[PDB]
């Protein structure tokens, strides 16, 4: 048996026990591993075929797997593609003091604010943007709050929408700088050295979740308030690691904070991984 | 319509206290549950003289 990712499954209707060109029939054991996802991707009274004379039934039957035969068949690609989040080239901040580096980081629109505002929107937060535009993360304001920074939509003038006025906030805090030994460089030897250090921080999202649909695993439906934190840097915990949670989306019992399969279904695989790649882009600062 | 209409003032009521009339208090029966013994003692008091003691 091999791990199965719900986004790769394909339901063929060619013939009994026949898959596509590059496609293998899903096994009864493999179907059991992701039972809830496949049952959620089926109609109420639908029955579909598996390998070795087995059948999966829809929610009306409580998702029972029993011996049988059917015309349809769930198939998995014969050569699955890796859905891992790609890595982008580093972003280098011009030399300066600690607070200057943070200021230049948090005021960048293409490499920040907009990649961070789209993540919050995809996760299901409400009203990510200001009153003077219709697009997410367009009319935003940045303020220095204590030892951190706060980004949120501008709220001047009026707005149309239920509870428009409660705008979600992005809070950046807890910066740290770790030096790597492979960036060493020197000039003449009459010497002046040079290094680059990687920057890490904590990102907090605060706001209320949308009623129509959100990405929390319990899928609350009463518009509750919510605060969550991510660590943009080396792994520290399962709850605050994006890469970890995304890589264990094939184990249903590991899903306890966010449901990334839901986001993939809602928006598509390529867009989600591009956005996550932009959010996790490395950041470096020079030292001399 | 207004500059910051939407930031509305809130009034909070808490910390209630009661000043009783002295001759109006009554209570009913006292009941016990979940009883666990601590200690007990028994004894005798003996008087062998000719007067109460």
């Amino acid at each position: 048996a091999e791990p199965v990712y719900p986004d790769q499954l394909r339901l063929f209707s060619l013939g009994q026990g026949v898959c596509g060109d590059k496609y293998r029939p899903v096994n009864r054991e493999e179907a059991q591993s992701v039972k809830s996802n496949i049952v959620g991707m089926m109609g109420q009274w639908q029955i579909s075929g598996l390998a070795n004379g087995w059948v999966i039934m829809g929610p009306g039957y409580n998702g029972e797997i029993k011996p049988g035969t059917a015309s349809n068949t769930w198939c998995y690609p014969t050569n699955p593609v890796t859905g891992e989040i790609p890595t982008l080239s580093a972003l280098d901040i011009p030399d300066g003091d600690e607070v200057d580096v943070q200021w230049r980081l948090v005021h960048d629109s293409a490499n920040f604010i907009k990649p961070t505002s789209y993540l919050a929107h995809y996760l299901g937060y409400a009203w990510v943007g200001g009153n003077h535009s219709q697009y997410v993360g367009e009319d935003m304001d940045v303020t220095r709050d204590g030892d951190g920074w706060v980004i949120r939509g501008n709220n001047d003038g009026g707005c149309d929408g239920y509870r428009c006025g409660d705008k979600t906030a992005i809070k950046v805090s807890n910066f740290a700088y770790n030096l790597d030994p492979d960036s060493f460089k020197h000039g003449d030897v009459t010497y002046p050295y040079e290094f680059k250090a990687d920057v890490s921080y904590d990102l907090t999202l605060s706001g209320f979740l949308r009623w129509g649909g959100n990405a929390w695993y319990t899928h609350p439906d009463n518009r509750p308030n919510w605060n969550h934190t991510f660590v943009i840097g080396p792994y520290k915990d399962k709850a605050s690691s994006i890469r970890y949670q995304w890589d264990k989306r094939y184990i249903p019992g590991e899903v306890k904070w966010w449901d990334w399969n839901w986001t993939i279904q809602q928006n598509g695989l390529s867009t989600m991984q591009n956005n996550l790649a932009r959010v996790l882009r490395p950041v470096r600062a020079g030292i001399t | 319509d207004g500059y910051r209409c939407g930031d509305k003032t809130a009034i909070k009521v808490s910390n209630f206290a009661y000043n009783l009339d002295p001759d109006s208090f009554k209570h009913g029966d006292v009941t016990q549950s979940d009883r666990q013994l601590v200690k007990t003692v028994v004894g005798w008091a003996v008087n062998d003289s000719d007067t109460p003691q």
